[PDB]
C-alpha cells in the first residue's frame, strides 16, 4: 500500500486540513528560501498524511498565487514532501498577502466538505505589501473566519508584515502568530508550531 | 517655459498624460516624468481652468487622478456615544479612495483609488 | 471487498475502485457508500440508476473512463457531485430530474458540441460548473437561470465565439469565471452586471479592439485586480492578476484596457 | 435589565430598528429613544462584533445591505486630506456632495460584522444602544 511509516515520535493523527503559504518575494533571497521549503518538508514529515487524517497543501505567492500542492491530492507522503521542497524560488518585488487570502478563500476553502476537520492556513510572511492592496484584507480574514479557517501567521525577518501579523491574531482566539527574526529560527520552533496546530484539530471519532 | 509636449502656467509646467492607471501609479509617473513634480493639485479655479483645455483626447464624463489620495483613512473618527479606542485597531477601515477632475464642469469625485484613469502632471522650476 | 477499497471516516464511506480497468459497475458495493471512484476505468457506459440502492450517495466519480453515453434514469436524493471530466460524452447528460442535490458538475474534457435550452433546468443547488475543454461555440441564451446560486462557471479553453449578452444575468454569487482561451471577439454591453467578479479569465481570446469594445475597455479599468491568468505547470497551478493579459489580438501586444478608441463617439 | 423588546449584552440594551433614515435622524432617533441612547458602538475585538452582528442579521431579514452604526468620520472637510501629493495646502475644493462618505454602517455581506463608510444622506435602518434604563 502507498502507507510509509512515521518518521518521528511526533506524528500527528487528526482530522485536519493544513495550507501552507510561502512568502515568495525578494525579501528572502534563494538561499533562505530554502530554509523555509525545509520548514515545510520539516513539518509535514512530522504529520499523518492521507485524505483521512491530515491533509497539506502548498502554495507559494508573489503576484498571483502558485499551488504545487492541492488538498485532494492523493499521493504518497514521501512524493507531497518531493514536491514541496522542489517549490521553484520566485523573489518578486511584491508578494501580497491579501491575495494569497483571497486565494485561500475563494479557491483552497470554497467548500467546506470535510466539516469534521479543522481547517488551517499557516501563513508564512516576509515582506509587506503596498497599503494599496490591503483594502479587502480583513474582509478575506474574517471570510476565512466564516469558515472555521484558522489562521495562524508567521513573520520571517524586519520586511515582515507586524501590522497584519496583529490583526490576524486579533481576528480570533485560536489564531496565533509566530514572530522570528531569520529563516534560521524556523526549524528552532518547528516543534511548537506544528504541536500548536496539530493541537487545534479534533481526534478521529472511532478512532 | 517648459519642455515640449508640456504647456505653462503661473510658472508651472502642465502634461495631460492618456496613459491608464490606478492614483498610486499616476503619482509615480508624474514624478518620474520630470524631478520635482506630482499630480496636478488645483490651487484655484482659474487653475482648474487650463488644465480642463490640456485634456480634450478623453470622453465627456470621464476625470483624471489628481493630488489628492485615500481621503477617508487620514480622517479622524469618533462615536456619538464617546466611546474611545485605539486607531491601530482601525485598519485600513474606511473605503480607500482618491479625488478626481471632471473638466466637463470642473467638478471633483471622489473614488476608488483602485481604478485606472489618466492624470496631469504640474511641477515648478 | 475483493475489487474496490473501502473506508471509513467521519460521515463518509469511501470506496476506491479507480485504475482497476473496470467495465461495469462492481457487485456488492458497501450499502452506506458515500462517495464513489469510478475514475481511471473502462466504463464505456453507465446507468446511474443502478446506484439506487446507495442511498447516501453525495458524490460519484466517473472521471477518465471513455463515457460515450450517460444513462439518466432512477434517481439518486444525496447526490451533489459528479465528475464525469475526461470522457467521450456527445451530448450534455439532462441531470435536472434525477440530480437534485447536486451542487458541481463536472464534464469538462469531453467532446460537447454545443448545450441545449433547459440544460441545466432542474439543478438548483448547482454552485460550480466547469465545461472546459470542449468545442461549444456559442451558449444557449439563459443558460445558468435553473443555477442562480452558481459559484464557478469555467467555460474555458472552447470555441466560443460570442457570449449571450445577460449571460451572467441574476448571479449575485459569482466569485470565478473561466473564459480564457477562445475565439471571443467582443462582451455584450452590460455584460457583466453590477456583479463583483473577483476572479475572471479572459485571456487567450482574439477581441476586436473597434468601437464595441469600450464597455469591455472600461470594465477592464474597472476591475483590473479581477483579472486573472491562468496557467498549469506538471506541478503548479496558478492564477495571476494581470489586466494586461487581455488583448485584443493575443499573443503579447496590445492590451485592450489601452485601446485609444479614436474614430468611436 | 433591558426595556421589552431589546436584546442586551454586557450590561448594555441594544435594538435594531426596521426604519430607514440618514446617519443623522438614525442617531437622534436613538437619543429621544431612551437615556443615554446612541447609534450602537462596537468594540473592535470582542463578543459585542458578533452580538451586535447576529442581533441584526438574524432580524434586518431584508434586501437592505448596510446598517448605520454610531462612528462617523469627525473632521469638519468633505475629504481629509489637508495636502496635496505636493506639499501645497489644499484650500480651494470642490467636491460633488454625494461621494463624500462620513457615517459608518454595518455590511450585509459576512453578517453585518464588517464597517463601511457610506454617504450619510442615505436612508438606512440602524441599531440603536442605551446603557440599562
Amino acid at each position: 500500500d502507498i502507507s510509509e511509516p512515521p518518521l518521528h515520535d511526533f506524528y500527528c493523527s487528526r482530522l485536519l486540513d493544513l495550507v501552507f503559504l510561502l512568502d515568495g518575494s525578494s525579501r528572502l533571497s534563494e538561499a533562505e528560501f530554502e530554509v523555509l521549503k525545509a520548514f515545510v518538508v520539516d513539518m509535514m514529515e512530522r504529520l499523518r498524511i492521507s485524505q483521512k487524517w491530515v491533509r497539506v497543501a502548498v502554495v507559494e505567492y508573489h503576484d498571483g498565487s502558485h499551488a504545487y500542492i492541492g488538498l485532494k491530492d492523493r499521493k504518497r507522503p514521501s512524493e507531497l514532501r518531493r514536491i514541496a521542497s522542489q517549490v521553484k524560488y520566485a523573489g518578486s518585488q511584491v508578494a501580497s498577502t491579501s491575495e494569497v487570502l483571497k486565494y485561500t478563500l475563494f479557491q483552497i476553502f470554497s467548500k467546506i466538505d470535510r466539516p469534521e476537520a479543522s481547517r488551517i492556513a499557516l501563513l508564512l510572511m516576509a515582506s509587506q505589501e503596498p497599503q494599496r492592496m490591503s483594502r479587502n484584507f480583513v474582509r478575506y480574514v474574517q471570510g476565512l473566519k466564516k469558515k472555521k479557517v484558522i489562521v495562524i501567521p508567521v513573520g520571517i525577518g524586519p520586511h515582515a508584515n507586524l501590522k497584519q501579523i496583529r490583526l490576524i491574531e486579533k481576528q480570533a482566539p485560536e489564531n496565533k502568530a509566530f514572530v522570528l527574526s531569520s529563516v534560521d529560527e524556523l526549524e528552532q520552533q518547528r516543534d511548537e508550531i506544528v504541536s500548536y496546530l496539530c493541537d487545534l484539530a479534533p481526534e478521529a471519532p472511532p478512532p | 517655459d517648459c519642455p515640449p509636449d508640456w504647456s505653462s502656467y503661473e510658472g508651472h509646467c502642465y502634461r495631460f498624460f492618456k496613459e491608464w492607471m490606478h492614483w498610486d501609479d499616476a503619482e509615480e509617473f508624474c514624478t518620474e516624468q520630470q524631478t520635482g513634480a506630482h499630480l496636478v493639485s488645483f490651487q484655484s479655479k482659474e487653475e482648474a481652468d487650463f488644465v480642463r483645455s490640456l485634456t480634450s483626447e478623453m470622453l465627456k464624463g470621464d476625470v483624471v487622478w489628481i493630488g489628492l489620495s485615500d481621503v477617508w483613512n487620514k480622517c479622524r473618527f469618533e462615536w456619538t456615544d464617546g466611546m474611545e479606542f485605539d486607531y491601530d485597531d482601525y485598519y485600513l477601515i474606511a473605503e480607500y479612495e482618491c479625488v478626481a477632475s471632471k473638466p466637463t464642469n470642473n467638478k471633483w469625485w471622489i473614488i476608488p483609488c483602485t481604478r485606472f484613469k489618466n492624470f496631469v502632471c504640474e511641477f515648478q522650476a | 471487498h475483493p475489487i474496490c477499497e473501502v473506508s471509513k471516516v467521519a460521515s463518509h464511506l469511501e470506496v476506491n475502485c479507480d485504475k482497476r480497468q473496470l467495465t461495469a459497475l462492481p457487485p456488492d458495493l458497501p450499502k452506506d457508500t458515500t462517495i464513489l471512484h469510478l475514475s481511471e476505468n473502462l466504463l464505456y457506459t453507465f446507468s446511474l440508476a443502478t446506484l439506487m440502492p446507495y442511498t447516501r450517495l453525495t458524490q460519484l466519480n466517473l472521471d477518465r473512463c471513455e463515457l460515450t453515453k450517460l444513462q439518466v434514469d432512477g434517481t439518486l436524493p444525496v447526490l451533489g457531485t459528479l465528475d464525469l471530466s475526461h470522457n467521450q460524452l456527445q451530448s450534455l447528460p439532462l441531470l435536472g430530474q434525477t440530480l437534485p442535490a447536486l451542487t458541481v458538475l463536472d464534464v469538462s474534457f469531453n467532446r460537447l458540441t454545443s448545450l441545449p435550452l433547459g440544460a441545466l433546468r432542474g439543478l438548483g443547488e448547482l454552485q460550480e460548473l466547469y465545461l472546459k475543454g470542449n468545442e461549444l461555440k456559442t451558449l444557449p441564451p439563459g443558460l445558468l437561470t435553473p443555477t442562480p446560486k452558481l459559484e464557478k462557471l469555467s467555460l474555458a479553453n472552447n470555441q466560443l465565439t460570442e457570449l449571450p449578452a445577460g449571460l451572467l444575468n441574476g448571479l449575485e454569487n459569482l466569485d470565478t469565471l473561466l473564459l480564457q482561451e477562445n475565439s471571443l471577439y467582443t462582451i455584450p454591453k452590460g455584460f457583466f452586471g453590477s456583479h463583483l467578479l473577483p476572479f475572471a479569465f479572459l485571456h487567450g481570446n482574439p477581441w476586436l479592439c473597434n468601437c464595441e469594445i469600450l464597455y469591455f475597455r472600461r470594465w477592464l479599468q474597472d476591475n483590473a485586480e479581477n483579472v486573472y491568468v491562468w496557467k498549469q505547470g506538471v506541478d503548479v497551478k496558478a492564477m495571476t492578476s494581470n489586466v494586461a493579459s487581455v488583448q485584443c489580438d493575443n499573443s503579447d501586444k496590445f492590451p485592450v484596457y489601452k485601446y485609444p478608441g479614436k474614430g468611436c463617439p | 435589565d433591558c426595556p421589552s423588546g431589546w436584546s442586551s449584552y454586557e450590561g448594555n440594551c441594544y435594538k435594531f430598528f426596521q426604519q430607514k433614515m440618514n446617519w443623522a435622524d438614525a442617531e437622534r432617533f436613538c437619543s429621544e429613544q431612551a437615556k443615554g441612547g446612541h447609534l450602537v458602538s462596537i468594540k473592535i475585538y470582542s463578543k459585542e462584533k458578533d452580538f451586535v452582528g447576529d442581533l441584526v442579521t438574524k432580524n434586518i431579514q431584508s434586501s437592505d445591505l448596510y446598517a448605520w452604526i454610531g462612528l462617523r468620520v469627525e473632521n469638519k472637510e468633505k475629504q481629509c486630506s489637508s495636502e496635496w501629493s505636493d506639499g501645497s495646502s489644499v484650500s480651494y475644493e470642490n467636491v460633488v456632495e454625494r461621494t463624500v462618505k462620513k457615517c459608518f454602517a454595518l455590511e450585509k455581506d459576512l453578517g453585518f460584522v464588517l464597517w463601511i463608510n457610506l454617504y450619510c444622506a442615505q436612508k438606512n435602518p440602524f441599531v440603536c444602544k442605551s446603557p440599562p434604563p
